[PDB]
């Protein structure tokens, strides 16, 4: 068995889409264009203008539905400490700086920076998100702060303070590594969690595709834009593109068939358009369905799901901020330097078929020893450490040893 | 597409559709790119 | 000239010669805030994205709604984190959405 | 352009007039007296030139 | 119209499958966690026993009965596998 | 409260979709191909293809 | 020809929320153990391939 | 002091049947100087 005897902590950061722009278009305008003359012909073709309006509305709300379920997980928002002593830990990259005009983090500042789109056209518009950008960073502050100085309780009941030394020490523990792994390594793992959050930033800094499940989103809503106003540009088969043309030279009785074709042309360019955001909406809805989740079951937890939250054992995921998006910074502890002895199910002392309680027999060549199953710190075979059961005869890979009996010394002493 | 009807597709375009270098793949065949018995990570 | 589209952004006047440019006048969709009929009549209108109780916001023009200072989670939403209720005391609020109550967690090393 | 809210009886009971309030034009959008709490989007306006 | 071949062949995809499969072999669940780090198989078994609550000797005082176990329902799968893939067939008949 | 004695491990199966044909088809040479005189026409409708 | 495309996007929907499903399944499943109830088979999960 | 179980407040004597031993009083950081009750010796008088 090959069992390690080192570890490095990994922070390792995942882009989430949880909404996009809330455009709406008014059917009658965008199809007729302000033509009462041709408005009036537009009402013959049923309540599609009504059912588009409709949908649109409701991909809208849908948005903003979306960033209150991925952010405001907390009833309550609650304010880091003014010292920043979390026991050699420096989250300085990940809380909020006041020291700009806006309450955002460095990392925060650079996403939102790393990401870009004033335009306005007949009919179509957009409108504000319900929680603006400085609320949805209140709210990832108040996650950030609440887990990292009341550990997961905040998000089960409520808010517990505990020592983030100590709050590690059973995030550690949480995934079969004892707790005296990470006081007595204490700084050591300080270090590497700051390096490893400095490090992201650089990341986000490397290369412009970082924000990339971001951006595409945001170009695929504009492409969709773009192409639907080119639409007007096309006259579908009718004398001319535009309805001022058409009324301007054409009487009402003549112009009325080529008005039909304008109608028809537009309602089905808007209705593709329609149909393409509802699509686009329902991906959208599901991406913020697992960014909620995430939200809910690593920041507020711990999970043994074993990617759900990057390679490694999870042990505790930041939020961040993004525009119309999630990212989170899933800190993971990762095995290495591995070091490989001859190992065996169980050991035998006088017959008796000694199993280790939690941990795993492995021999360094000479002589035995039990260890936890996730980080080589050999312990002397003892009958308190191992459990009994059964004899030699059953077990196949049994190997003969002593297992040291505790009372042993003080008994000879005492009796 | 197969490899041998490929030119029927200014100066340059004529190049690219003749080509100097021509690969058949399972994906039609492929102009301007070196085939090699090397392996890389998708690009 | 042109805009992305066929819609004209700029003409020369055949008179003097003079460039100008042409802009959509004021428009937009107008929507109104209701706390309900079956619980009062009064109603507070709010222009999507024109610019003018009276009251302005990033969300539009809102009128019939008076500001109030302080915040409350919010029953309804207008937009860029201002909501509006007919709550305080017999008229329609429109108020800066509230997140929660402050909560500082007393947090120490050994505690 | 009046919403009338017709009876079982077959007698006209009530009316809505699509332009004397913005509460009566939400009334007329949603197609129902009753109107719920909320924020709701009723029609386009345009300054006429 | 025409289908454009898909990335992976389906040896490649074959390739990945038997990765994965080799690893959750000889390491357990430590590959997808750091590095692979080997284990000896009923060593492994006895660890996912204590996962799902019943301790390690449970398994090694009857670890011979475990493998037959095993290994019949592998062999049993396979001919009732040959019996379905509606949920594949459903997908190609709809396209 | 009844307490188990023996097990019977089981394995089984189960299918998962992962992927569909990847078709594509050209609009332009669909609605009408190697025919300019209804190529022109469709271009009219704009970028539908 | 829209309506084709339609039908694909909605499917292709479909088989992705499919393919999201086994990738969890398989990153659960396979690379660990999993203590959700039925994700990984029915019964007590031990491991699967 | 004492030992509690985490989320309830359940207090027991530090004993060494609820308690590892580890490192050498000079490692860990934050250590405290209290005493571990021994069942052991109580049997023995
Ligand atoms: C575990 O690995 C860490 C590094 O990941 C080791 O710490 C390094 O020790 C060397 C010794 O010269 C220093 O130069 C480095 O600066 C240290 N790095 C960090 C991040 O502290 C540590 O010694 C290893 N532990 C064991 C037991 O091998
Ligand atoms: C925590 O990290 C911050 C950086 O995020 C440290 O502040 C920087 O420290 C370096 C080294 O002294 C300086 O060169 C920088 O100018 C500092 N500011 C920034 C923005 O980088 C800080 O020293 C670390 N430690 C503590 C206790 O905060
Ligand atoms: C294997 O582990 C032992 C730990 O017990 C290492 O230390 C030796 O242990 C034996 C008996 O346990 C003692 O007699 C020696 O005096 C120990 N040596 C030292 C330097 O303390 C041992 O070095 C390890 N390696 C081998 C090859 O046995
Ligand atoms: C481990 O110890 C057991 C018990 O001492 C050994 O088993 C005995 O081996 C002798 C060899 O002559 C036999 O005569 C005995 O009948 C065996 N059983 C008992 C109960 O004594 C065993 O050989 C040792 N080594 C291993 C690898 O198991
Ligand atoms: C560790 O592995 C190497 C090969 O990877 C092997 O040669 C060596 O014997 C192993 N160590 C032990 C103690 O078995
Ligand atoms: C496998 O390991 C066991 C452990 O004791 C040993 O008894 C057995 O002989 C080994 N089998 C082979 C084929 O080496
Ligand atoms: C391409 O043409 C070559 C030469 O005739 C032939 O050997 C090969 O089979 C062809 N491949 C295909 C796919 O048509
Ligand atoms: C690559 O492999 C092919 C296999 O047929 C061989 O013909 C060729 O010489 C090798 N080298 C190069 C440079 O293609
Ligand atoms: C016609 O317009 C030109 C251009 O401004 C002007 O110079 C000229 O005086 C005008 N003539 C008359 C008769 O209005
Ligand atoms: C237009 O908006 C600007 C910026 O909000 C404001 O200063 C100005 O007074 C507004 N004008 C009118 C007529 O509403
Ligand atoms: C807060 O109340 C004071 C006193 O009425 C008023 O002057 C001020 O404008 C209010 N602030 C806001 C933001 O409404
Ligand atoms: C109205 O409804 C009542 C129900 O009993 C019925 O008796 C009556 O004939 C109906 N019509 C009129 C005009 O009252
Ligand atoms: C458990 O079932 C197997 C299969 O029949 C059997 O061989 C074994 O003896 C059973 N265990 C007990 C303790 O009876
Ligand atoms: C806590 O901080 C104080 C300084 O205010 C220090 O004296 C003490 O040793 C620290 N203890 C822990 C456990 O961090
Ligand atoms: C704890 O006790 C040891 C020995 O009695 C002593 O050396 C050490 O200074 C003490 N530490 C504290 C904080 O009292």
């Amino acid at each position: 068995i090959a069992i390690p005897t080192n570890f490095t902590i990994s922070v390792t950061t995942e882009i989430l889409p949880v909404s996009m722009t809330k455009t709406s278009v008014d059917c009658t305008m965008y199809i007729c264009g302000d033509s009462t003359e041709c408005s009036n012909l537009l009402l013959q073709y049923g309540s599609f203008c009504t059912q588009l309006n409709r949908a649109l509305t409701g991909i809208a709300v849908e948005q903003d539905k979306n960033t209150q379920e991925v952010f405001a997980q907390v009833k309550q928002i609650y304010k880091t400490p003014p010292i920043k002593d979390f026991g050699g830990f420096n989250f300085s990259q990940i809380l909020p700086d006041p020291s700009k005009p806006s309450k955002r983090s460095p990392i925060e500042d650079l996403l939102f920076n790393k990401v870009t789109l004033a335009q306005k056209f007949n009919g179509l518009t957009v409108l504000p998100p319900l929680l603006t950008d400085e609320m949805i960073a209140q709210y990832t502050s108040a996650l950030l702060a609440g887990t990292i100085t009341s550990g997961w309780t905040f998000g089960a009941g409520p808010a517990l303070q505990i020592p983030f030394p100590m709050q590690m020490a059973y995030r550690f523990n949480g995934i079969g590594v004892t707790q005296n792994v990470l006081y007595e390594n204490q700084k050591l793992i300080a270090n590497q969690f700051n390096s490893a959050i400095g490090k992201i930033q650089d990341s986000l800094s490397s290369t412009p595709s970082a924000l990339g499940k971001l951006q595409d989103v945001v170009n695929q809503n504009a492409q969709a834009l773009n192409t639907l106003v080119k639409q007007l540009s096309s006259n579908f088969g009718a004398i001319s593109s535009v309805l001022n043309d058409i009324l301007s030279r054409l009487d009402p009785p003549e112009a009325e068939v080529q008005i039909d074709r304008l109608i028809t042309g537009r309602l089905q360019s808007l209705q593709t358009y329609v149909t393409q955001q509802l699509i686009r909406a329902a991906e959208i809805r599901a991406s913020a369905n697992l960014a909620a989740t995430k939200m809910s079951e690593c920041v507020l937890g711990q999970s043994k799901r074993v990617d759900f939250c990057g390679k490694g054992y999870h042990l505790m995921s930041f939020p961040q901020s993004a525009p119309h998006g999630v990212v989170f910074l899933h800190v993971t502890y990762v095995p290495a330097q591995e070091k490989n002895f001859t190992t065996a199910p169980a050991i035998c002392h006088d017959g008796k078929a000694h199993f280790p309680r939690e941990g795993v027999f492995v021999s360094n060549g000479t002589h035995w020893f039990v260890t936890q199953r996730n980080f080589y710190e050999p312990q002397i075979i003892t009958t308190d450490n191992t459990f009994v059961s059964g004899n030699c005869d059953v077990v196949i890979g049994i190997v003969n040893n002593t297992v040291y009996d505790p009372l042993q010394p003080e008994l000879d002493s005492f009796k | 597409v197969n490899c041998t009807e490929v030119p029927v597709a200014t100066p340059t375009w004529r190049v690219y559709s003749t080509g100097s270098n021509v690969f058949q793949t399972r994906a039609g065949c492929l102009i301007g790119a070196e085939h090699v018995n090397n392996s890389y990570e998708c690009d | 000239g042109r805009d992305i589209a066929d819609t004209t952004d700029a003409v020369r006047d055949p008179q003097t010669l003079e460039i100008l440019d042409i802009t959509p006048c004021s428009f937009g969709g107008v929507s109104v805030i209701t706390p309900g009929t079956n619980t009062s009549n009064q109603v507070a209108v709010l222009y999507q994205d024109v610019n003018c109780n009276v009251f302005q916001t990033r969300a539009g023009c809102l009128i019939g709604a008076e500001h109030v200072n302080n915040s409350y989670e919010c029953d309804i939403p207008i937009g860029a984190g201002i909501c509006a209720s007919y709550q305080t005391s017999q008229s329609i609020i429109a108020y800066t959405m509230s997140l929660g109550a402050e909560n500082s967690v007393a947090y120490s090393n050994n505690s | 352009t009046f919403l009338l809210k017709y009876n079982e009886n077959g007698t006209i009971t009530d009316a809505v007039d699509c332009a004397l309030d913005p509460l009566s034009e939400t009334k007329c959008t949603l197609k129902s007296f009753t109107v719920e709490k909320g924020i709701y989007q009723t029609s386009n306006f345009r300054v006429q030139p």
